[PDB]
């Protein structure tokens, strides 16, 4: 719902993205919910990045790290903590 | 600037020579094209050549109808032209019978295709569609050409047969019984803001008021069930934004004395119909009203 | 039957004077209301003595006088007066009557007369009980000013006493419009004037909740910043007391219903333009004018 | 079903014309068989095909 | 400096309708009063001659067909334009000045010289038009040469059989003679060919037996037409068999006009029925036979001479016709050069 | 403007137009394929990736979402491929179709016959007769007269086959294609009108002169539909007989270097090796077409 | 449909006609735009109103 | 017969080349500040009319009441100007920046992209535009001036660059900015601002005025008015006096953006799209 | 000389390629006339053309 009514920097490829992100259902099998996860995550990362106005890597083959966007260093810890504290 | 210029009659401007003529006779010659009374010289009926294909050129060979046009936000076709018996698929107004008749006329490709075209945007109708005038010619070969008259009367050539604008009857609405002397004829396209059915109410008004304001204010109080819809569909759905309850605009005056009834005759599919003899067009722009 | 007549001939059934022929002389090029639209008309229908009705209700009138005709006066002679019909951008001059001054570029309006009464003096037509009252031509902010201060008393008049209503209607008749005086004869409260303010409420109403974030905050947004002299003159009419989310996609609908809900609002004070002086007279007794009716 | 056209360009005799009651109430009472009663004028008297 | 030297304008060469060889297929009659018909009928009363059958035979019965046959418009247009300069300059002096006289001189002149244009566009687009409302009523070869050879076998109403005939036939002529003068550049067989073409068509029912006369006296049975080049191979394949010469031709269309009797039926029954006195003076004789064509006698009366190309083959003199010069330097194709899809 | 009107005085037909000389081929005549994916532009695989796959291998670009606006301007009509960078040679045009590998090829490629498969002569049938020419066109409990088999493609001369809904017109409305496109098949596969044909032989031939024709936008590198005015008819044999001309075909280059080799005339006879074959080129249009000059 | 007793009664022009076709071929296959073919003897042409 | 024609004659030196520069500029539309009869080139056009810090709505409203005169003929140290009447048919250059069709209605703007030249003279005139683009660019040129205070944040500006252009047909232009040094220009700042006091008006006093009149409510349509106000909400009288005359004086002041009269519709164009024929209209 | 009617626009694509069509046909046949051809007609339509 946030990314309709957003301008961007490109319509189409912003359009692209939030269309492999919405219509988004898991299957009942838990092993295929990880790579449906994946590439919504991916998708959000891409409107994230875009939607701050800076730069992705382009680069055709390598993906665009799952990491947080502008974020203040010790929720990030509390991120690290708390991740590692339920690995 | 001496006396006699200014006390001498006005040039007859029928009478005095053409311009073919006054170069001729200073030099005389003669050639096969007679020339002496051109045509249309004494016309006031601003004419406007138009294109159309075949399939929206039905109920048109019978002179006198609204070349309303449209535009389509497809690039290919940037504008179209409706008539409007043909808009009487999307007429709310028009009856079940009727509608089920003329859509078994309008069976070609580009009536369906301009139905189709009407009813997709996120507009309203009032910034679809755009009113000409009234036809008077057809060409009439596959694609046919129609000539509309934007400002002036609805005459042939030859001043011989004062042409005649048809409505359907679907259309046509009266506001009192004792007509006026003198009076104009507007076209009100309204809404009803129901969910499904948001197919706007088409009207061709015939009022002796020619006041804006004095006609506005009796149009809100014969609307006031869409009116009411109006606040009811902004009501039970917010964060939606609709506009134009309803629009009028000024197509031309009549003289009262000969609006009459008459049936349109094409492909032995009668219907009844509401006749204007002496029709004139004088245009105005989508005005709105809420 | 036949069109609209060019030539509509007003007789004067009553014997007449040399006097009143000679204010009649005078009154050539002036506007007169017209119901009929004949061709050989009495004089009962010239003028706007037909609609004098004993509450003479000012909002009643100026409703009314729009419905009727327009027309010009021409060739004052002996009972015959030729009334040149308007037509749609020709260029004819006028004469006004009231003392309303004109200048050059602005529109005009018809009206009903202001501070109706014999301190005027009126030399209009006193023959058989029977006064031609003539339709003030008046320029577009006198109009304005008339049309939004009478809707404010229309409006003001509701749940209130039978006192204060006095004390606005004692301050407000007065206008100052240019240098010139002029009250408001009888304002009366109305069914017309009714149906006008419950269409100015609704309209109120829409732009009320058609008006998005920004849209309202602007104005406190720029207290904060910048200060002048207007935003003190406004923001002590206001009451006393980082978007969040803004989507122009949104706002663009936003603002083109709202232009649609303050055209209808405004429609309702700024009438009809029927007159738009090209040059004037430097007596402001005539002027040559564009678009008759 | 006529040719009211063809009335009017023809010439044609003049006679003292006298109904019983008013000439336009024997038009509208239909004692006639057809009529073209018509208002000022028409060109439709002209365009000869 | 430059040294411009002496302009150039084009002189706009004429053609006429009548003066062009492409006349003697027409029938040229001038009618002022041509804005107020729908349709030109033409009937026949067509009576079949029978013959007696022996015993046992199907009597066959005196039978007469009747047939009407009407007419096709096509109005042809131009539109020129004046600037409203030229019009301001025309009908206007500016004091008698010498730098008025050249623009009054050059508005007239400008104006004068688009009326010749548009006349001579006016003449070469009836040309056009009746070159392409002849060719719209032209059947091909293969058709009109089965047809010239099945029709004494089809005497009746077409069976399966006989069309079965025809369209074998109609196949057999197709292939065999879809391009002609690209396959073969036989003298006799090319002759033989157009021969058998002109004894083809069937003549029109009526013609002036002074018009399209050459000189010794050779009366001329029709007129062929086409483009330049392959009217070259004509005239080099064919050489031993073009003779040159003069032909008559009428000089100016010849006149229609309406009888004083005729308005009246004009204005009363919506309808002309031409040579009126000629009708009511044999009909109250009795003799039932007009001398001639109520259109046939409405032609010219005056003849000219001019130079034209007319082949001899089977005494059916024939005149060949060039189309260069009423297409050059126009913005429309030429009719005669189709395409043809063979799929 | 010159009204003018012609009179057909002639009892029968005076008037012949015979076909003298060629001398260019403004097609390619040669080997190419009719777009198909450009034809039905909005017919996807219903699984992304496989389709994807096959635009990708096919050599054929995806459709840019064209919306559905441009959509129903396609149904109604439109231009969608380009023309090309460069052609020396003629503009491209041709058809497929799908045959079974046993077909009677000796009757059937050596001679001029209907690719429907059957014989669909309009002209063989009796007048004002649309049971019995529908019979003749899609029974199949009755052999047709030229070839005495009933069928030589199953797969195309039934009623709802694959090159019916591919071919005939009135199944392509309902799948949806670009009208403006030229589709060379369809000439024998409109039965909505060949049934609508069937007239006397005169009427035939009226009805072949007027409106049988086709037209072709000359100028673009691809076949168009062309509108009238912009370019005249096209006339067309074909679609009198609804035949269609045996070109010459080899299945191995030792047969089109022997056809090249020997010359004179020796291009119309069908030489046929074990599973090599050449058919009769019917009309030498490749043998002295260019070399005459 | 016309009048073809006008066609019968009133006087032609005698031509020598001549078409590529049978008559009664170009008859029933409809050369022409309208026909009518009387087969024996019609009486219709005897009477005028 | 000559017809309504100002003489408009020039008070400076011109070569050939630039009588031939001007006779290009025949059937264009020039505004004029009085309906006279002889002229100089200083009361020609807008350039008369530009000011440095004022801006496109109030050249918009010096726009509302100008004769729309043509030019007819150009010739020796003068001009031949053409006041065209409400009826009559003219032809109309395409001077826009935005081609027409076949049935638009055309109005006037101010030239927001940018001809005779001189050292203080620059022959400057209006574009001539369809009726839907005005309204886009109104609607779009208000919200932008709206966006002016919040300038400072990342995300407004992307959202002012998807503002800044528009589309039309085959037409991908985009316009300048109202706000010039992150500041508003007093023109755009006194039509935002009376925006926003019509909005923070009516968001105020329509309660209590429609509260007031729910007892004489004679109808089924103001208590569902009343309703949504109601649910949106989720003194001495000269303070209500002043606060209805400001309510209509911010009303006053904003007239020039809320409609466009009908000026020009076409008629027939001309092909390669340079000229058009355009009946007037008041 | 051969295509001259055909260009009543500015020359479009398919025309010229026809042009370059008949330029590789012309020149190699029409390159050396005298040498292969001997035939007094043939040097005749060649001169006047």
């Amino acid at each position: 719902r946030r990314g309709y009514t957003y301008p961007f920097g490109d319509r189409g490829k912003a359009r692209d993205h939030l269309a492999v992100l919405d219509r988004t259902e898991f299957d009942t099998d838990v092993r295929h919910d990880a790579e449906i996860v994946e590439r919504a995550l991916v998708s959000a990362v891409i409107l994230a990045k875009m939607s701050v106005r800076e730069t992705l890597v382009t680069a055709i083959g390598q993906t665009e790290p799952i990491a947080f966007v502008h974020l203040k260093d010790t929720e990030v810890q509390r991120i690290e903590e708390n991740l590692e504290g339920v690995r | 600037m001496d006396a006699r210029a200014v006390a001498k009659r006005p040039r007859d401007p029928a009478d005095e020579d053409n311009e073919l003529v006054t170069a001729l006779k200073a030099k005389r010659e003669v050639n096969t094209i007679s020339v002496r009374y051109l045509y249309h010289a004494d016309h006031q009926a601003l004419t406007a050549r138009f294109f159309v294909p075949e399939g929206l050129v039905e109920f048109e060979a019978q002179p006198g109808a609204l070349l309303i046009r449209m535009e389509t936000g497809c690039d290919s076709p940037r504008h179209l032209y409706i008539s409007l018996y043909l808009l009487g698929i999307r007429a709310s107004n028009v009856s079940a019978s009727t509608r089920c008749l003329l859509e078994s006329v309008y069976t070609a490709s580009a009536a369906r295709a301009a139905l189709q075209w009407l009813d997709l945007g996120p507009h309203l109708l009032h910034r679809r569609l755009e009113t000409l005038g009234c036809v008077k010619t057809v060409s009439l070969g596959i694609t046919s050409l129609l000539t509309c008259v934007m400002r002036g009367y609805l005459y042939n050539t030859l001043k011989t047969e004062v042409f005649a604008l048809m409505i359907p009857k679907d259309m046509y609405l009266t506001w009192e019984e004792t007509r006026g002397r003198l009076q104009y004829v507007y076209l009100i396209i309204v809404y009803d803001y129901d969910g499904p059915e948001t197919r706007p109410g088409i009207y061709v008004l015939t009022s002796s008021i020619a006041h804006w304001q004095t006609l506005v204010d009796v149009a809100r109080g014969k609307f006031a069930r869409e009116r009411c819809s109006f606040v009811n569909r902004r009501i039970t759905r917010p964060r939606q934004i609709p506009l134009c309850t309803g629009v009028i605009q000024k197509l031309g005056w009549c003289l009262a004395d000969d609006i009459h009834t008459s049936f349109l005759v094409h492909k032995e599919l009668k219907l009844s119909v509401v006749r204007l003899d002496n029709f004139s067009v004088e245009l105005g722009d989508f005005r709105e009203f809420v | 039957m036949a069109a609209m007549e060019a030539n509509i001939f007003c007789t004067f059934d009553h014997k007449l004077s040399i006097a009143d022929v000679g204010k009649l002389t005078k009154l050539v090029a002036a506007v007169v209301p017209i119901p009929q639209r004949l061709h050989l008309i009495k004089h009962y229908q010239l003028g706007l003595h037909q609609f004098v009705d004993h509450t003479r209700g000012y909002v009643r009138l100026r409703g009314l006088l729009r419905n009727m005709t327009l027309t010009l006066m021409r060739r004052v002679e002996g009972n015959q007066i030729l009334l040149h019909v308007p037509t749609h951008g020709l260029l004819y001059t006028v004469l006004n009557t009231g003392p309303v001054t004109w200048e050059k570029g602005d529109a005009l309006c018809v009206l009903p007369p202001l501070f109706h009464g014999p301190l005027a003096r009126e030399n209009l037509l006193t023959l058989g009980q029977w006064e031609l009252v003539l339709p003030w031509i008046v320029p577009m902010p006198l109009a304005l000013e008339i049309n939004q201060r009478l809707l404010i008393m229309g409006l003001f008049s509701l749940d209130r006493s039978y006192e204060e209503v006095k004390a606005a209607v004692q301050q407000l008749q007065t206008i100052t419009f240019r240098d010139a005086t002029f009250t408001i004869p009888d304002p009366v409260i109305d069914q017309h004037l009714l149906i006008d303010m419950k269409t100015a409420c609704l309209s109120m109403s829409m732009v009320a909740n058609l008006a998005s974030e920004l849209t309202m905050t602007y104005v406190r947004k720029l207290a904060l910043e910048d200060s002048s002299m207007l935003l003190v003159k406004c923001q002590e009419l206001l009451m006393r007391l980082r978007p969040q989310h803004v989507s122009p996609d949104d706002e663009i609908a936003r603002l083109s219903a709202l232009f649609v809900m303050l055209r209808q609002l405004d429609d309702l004070i700024r009438e009809q333009v029927v007159f738009t002086v090209c040059d004037v007279s430097p007596d402001n007794k005539s002027a040559t004018c564009i678009f008759k009716g | 079903m006529e040719n009211w056209s063809a009335l009017e360009l023809l010439p044609k005799v003049g006679i003292p014309t006298d109904f019983l009651t008013h000439v336009k109430t024997s038009a509208g009472e239909e004692m006639f068989e057809a009529l073209r009663i018509y208002y000022g004028d028409d060109p439709e008297r002209y365009n000869i095909h | 400096f430059e040294a411009i030297f002496g302009t150039f304008c084009n002189r706009l060469e004429w053609v006429y309708f009548l003066t062009s060889g492409l006349a003697a297929a027409a029938h040229a009659i001038k009618f002022h009063d041509l804005n107020k018909l729908t349709t030109g009928k033409m009937l026949f009363h067509v009576q079949v001659p029978r013959v007696a059958s022996g015993a046992g035979l199907p009597t066959s019965r005196q039978t007469t067909i009747m047939v009407t046959k009407y007419s096709e418009k096509s109005p042809i247009t131009i539109p020129f334009e004046l600037s409203a300069a030229c019009l301001t300059y025309l009908r206007e002096t500016f004091e008698g000045t010498i730098l008025d006289k050249i623009l009054n001189v050059e508005a007239m002149h400008t104006v004068l010289r688009a009326l010749k244009n548009t006349a001579d566009a006016m003449e070469r687009g009836l040309i056009h038009s009746f070159l392409q409302t002849l060719l719209r009523k032209a059947p091909p070869y293969f058709v009109v040469q089965t047809l010239v050879e099945n029709a004494t076998l089809a005497r009746q109403a077409l069976n399966r059989i006989q069309r079965s005939n025809i369209l074998q036939s109609f196949k057999a002529k197709m292939l065999a003679t879809l391009f002609l003068l690209n396959r073969t550049r036989d003298r006799d067989y090319v002759l033989k060919f157009l021969t058998r073409l002109a004894e083809a068509a069937t003549d029109s029912i009526l013609d002036n037996p002074t018009t399209y006369t050459t000189s010794s006296g050779a009366k001329i049975s029709g007129v062929m037409v086409s483009t330049a080049n392959v009217m070259q191979i004509i005239m080099s394949l064919l050489s031993s068999h073009i003779t040159k010469e003069t032909v008559s031709a009428p000089a100016t269309y010849g006149n229609f006009v309406l009888s004083p009797e005729n308005a009246v039926t004009a204005i009363s029954y919506h309808s002309i029925l031409a040579d009126f006195n000629s009708y009511k003076a044999h009909l109250t004789s009795g003799q039932p036979h007009l001398p001639n064509d109520s259109l046939s006698q409405a032609g010219a009366h005056s003849l000219t001479p001019l130079s034209m190309d007319v082949i001899r083959l089977g005494e059916k003199t024939v005149i060949m016709e060039n189309l260069r010069r009423v297409y050059k330097n126009t913005d429309t194709k030429d009719p005669l050069e189709r395409n043809v899809d063979l799929t | 403007t010159q009204n003018i009107n012609t009179v057909d005085m002639g009892l029968g037909y005076t008037s012949n137009t015979c076909v003298a000389y060629v001398n260019r081929v403004r097609t390619d005549m040669g080997v190419r394929v009719q777009d198909l994916f450009r034809v039905f532009p909005m017919n996807v695989y219903r699984h992304d990736e496989v389709d994807r796959w096959i635009r990708h291998a096919a050599g054929v670009e995806r459709p840019q979402l064209l919306d559905t606006e441009t959509i129903s301007m396609l149904t109604f009509g439109s231009m969608s491929e380009r023309n090309a960078a460069a052609t020396v040679h003629g503009q491209k045009a041709a058809c497929e179709l799908i045959l079974t590998p046993v077909t009677m090829d000796v009757n059937y490629f050596k001679i001029p016959n209907n690719p429907r498969g059957r014989a669909s002569c309009m002209l063989a049938v009796d007048p004002y007769d649309t049971e019995a020419a529908t019979k003749a066109i899609y029974d199949h409990r009755e052999a047709d007269a030229q070839t005495f088999a009933a069928t030589h493609n199953p797969w195309a001369s039934q009623a709802g086959c694959l090159s019916d809904v591919l071919y005939n017109t009135r199944h392509r409305e309902r799948l949806g294609y670009n009208s403006k496109f030229y589709s060379p098949c369809a000439q024998y596969f409109n039965t909505e009108e060949i049934i609508a044909a069937n007239k006397t032989l005169f009427k035939t031939i009226d009805e072949y002169l007027l409106r049988a024709k086709d037209c072709i936008r000359g100028d673009t590198d691809t076949q168009y539909v062309c509108v009238e005015g912009t370019e005249q008819l096209i006339e067309n044999p074909c679609r009198l007989t609804q035949e269609a001309l045996p070109i010459l075909s080899t299945t191995t280059l030792a047969l089109m270097e022997t056809k090249l080799k020997g010359g004179a005339g020796a291009f119309a006879t069908s030489e046929t090796h074990f599973g090599n074959y050449v058919v009769g080129e019917i009309i030498p249009l490749q043998q002295s077409m260019l070399f005459n000059s």
